[PDB]
């Protein structure tokens, strides 16, 4: 009756409130994951651009030293 | 740290170019009469 | 109904169980990405250290 129905209605409300908070936490953690993934991708992209520029300079200097050795 | 990679990319570019330019100034000073 | 509320209790118990395990997976992935960003930081600062070591 009303007593047993109240226990279930209370339990649904309790589980619904926890469900809502858990869904907010999942949506928050996914945005943070995608934010960190983009930062890591950009840091790795800029690092390789730095790397290639330093490689090209070393390569050009290597040929310079060889041509000015003899 | 926020903007670490942006700041460090700028620092790396400024410091390497500084090394390249000071080598350039040093070598240019060795040859006062070059054309 | 009583059966409707009993079914939703079991439905919510199951959804909350997987959501808790999803939060656990997402926090472990965040931790993995923070360490990867920490290592990328050391790689950047390593280039800075090499450029500084030219002057001395």
């Amino acid at each position: 009756g009303p007593g047993s129905m109240k226990q279930l209605e209370d339990k649904v409300e309790e589980l619904l409130s926890k469900n809502y908070h858990l869904e907010n936490e999942v949506a928050r953690l996914k945005k943070l994951v995608s934010k960190l993934e983009k930062q890591l991708e950009e840091a790795q992209k800029d690092y390789s651009e730095i790397e290639g520029k330093l490689e090209q300079f070393w390569h050009d200097y290597d040929k310079l030293e060889k041509e000015n050795k003899e | 740290l926020g903007d670490f990679f942006r700041k460090s990319k700028e620092k790396i570019g400024k410091e390497f170019k500084r090394i390249v330019q000071r080598i350039k100034d040093f070598l240019r000073n060795l040859v006062p009469r070059t054309e």
